[PDB]
């Protein structure tokens, strides 16, 4: 779970 | 997909539409310039644009398509590039200047102070001389900003895939589409338009490049504990390593 | 006046396509290779290599138009680009394999000994199967890379606008190979993007390559000759 | 100086 990850869901 | 669908006139209301805002950095004009709290104000400045790349990003046409894995991945390749575009498309009325931030003017000279900067300051300040020259329109600066998405990191990328860069190339040939649409209702002859979309596709080799350079020093800042990276830029440049 | 801008694109793919540097060979000794042997191989090639570039480079229409110092500056700017793409070409019918030369073609795996390798000739190779999917023709190989010599360094200079005229002639040529091969006007422009945006990519593939380079010459194993040291120098200064 | 430099002028 990568920031980029996270932001990229929401 | 919507993405290979749309026409060019609707693909450029679609990236226009989509145009992250211009910025503020925290620059306070009465404290006393330092190197360290120069490359604070650009560290914060650039980690406030990524939240708002990230969600320009998923409106860039065919990017929700991807896996997200994929998007991490072309965001991960292509951010200081995109950060550097907007910075050189923002300073093309400033020749001389980088415009950081409408609060933030920087010239050559305070490049220096903070070493190696200038180098990578004249080279994005080259840049910006170049899109006046060429007399770079807004339409073809969004299309060239997705061009990049798209691209930088599509060679980098087993199989139960590979059609996810076929669909992203499918995507990047609609936006060469949009661009040679765009300069033939400029009044382009046809010689003049492959002469100009060569043109500015070869300038987006240059700013792969200071992208490269940047990186580089973006590492050199980390492992010197001074200047503090957001941890959203270094899950970015442990990327890049 | 400079009498590249003068031709016409037969006369400059014909011009381009003469200019082309030999295929040199490795050295013909053992496997397999060690990090010290590979690294051998490889930058007494690439030596070898450098001194027919410039020949070719002072080939090129519009680069004998320059002055010494904008002809330094480019090919410092561009030599590990234009090793590369002539590398890539040369290993399109080798799916899987680099050629670096007849008698020195490798996979990924022969690359582990060396650190980063593995990365690069991922690199290397997608760029390949690229250029072979796409169908490449040796002579829109040629327009490709006179154009990195001739770009590459162009931003970090009437000697600029030159070289930009030269740059759009040989986009004029490149387009005009497309609509001899039969290609549509949309098939040609949409071509033309294809291929200059994979020189971002070769452009990427240098940079790592360059830091790699460097990270060798301070390690102090593998003896690059001088003029490599010299045109390492230039990219770090 | 620089080798290249000779390369260049010597270029064939
Ligand atoms: C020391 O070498 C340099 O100065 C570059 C560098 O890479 O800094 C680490 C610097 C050069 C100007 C452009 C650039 C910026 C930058 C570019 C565009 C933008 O909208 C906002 C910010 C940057 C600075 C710090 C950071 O953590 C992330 C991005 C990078
Ligand atoms: C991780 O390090 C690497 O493997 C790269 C590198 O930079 O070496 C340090 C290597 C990757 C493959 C291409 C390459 C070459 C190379 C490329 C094309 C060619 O015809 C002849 C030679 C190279 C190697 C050593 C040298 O002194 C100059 C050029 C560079």
């Amino acid at each position: 779970h990568k920031i980029l990850h996270r932001l990229l869901q929401d | 997909s919507l993405a290979l669908s749309l026409t060019a006139d609707q693909m450029v209301s679609a990236l226009l539409d989509a145009e992250p805002p211009i910025l503020y950095s925290e620059y306070d004009p009465t404290r006393p310039f330092s190197e360290a709290s120069m490359m604070g104000l650009l560290t914060n400045l650039a980690d406030r644009e990524l939240v708002h790349m990230i969600n320009w990003a998923k409106r860039v046409p065919g990017f929700v398509d991807l896996t997200l894995h994929d998007q991490v991945h072309l965001l991960e390749c292509a951010w200081l590039e995109i950060l550097m575009i907007g910075l050189v498309w923002r300073s093309m009325e400033h020749p001389g200047k980088l415009l950081f931030a409408p609060n933030l003017l920087l010239d050559r000279n305070q490049g220096k102070c903070v070493e190696g900067m200038v180098e990578i300051f004249d080279m994005l300040l080259a840049t910006s001389s170049r899109f006046r020259m060429m007399n770079l329109q807004g339409e073809e600066f969004v299309c060239l900003k997705s061009i990049i998405l798209l691209n930088s990191g599509v060679y980098t990328f087993t199989l139960k895939s590979l059609e996810e860069k076929d669909h992203i190339h499918r995507v990047l040939d609609k936006i060469t589409d949009t661009l040679i649409h765009l300069m033939a209702k400029a009044g382009l002859t046809l010689q003049q338009q492959h002469q100009r979309l060569a043109q500015l596709l070869l300038i987006l080799s240059h700013i792969r490049h200071m992208s490269n350079k940047g990186m580089e020093h973006l590492y050199s800042m980390k492992c010197k504990n001074v200047v503090p990276l957001s941890d959203l830029l270094l899950e970015m440049l442990d990327a890049h390593r």
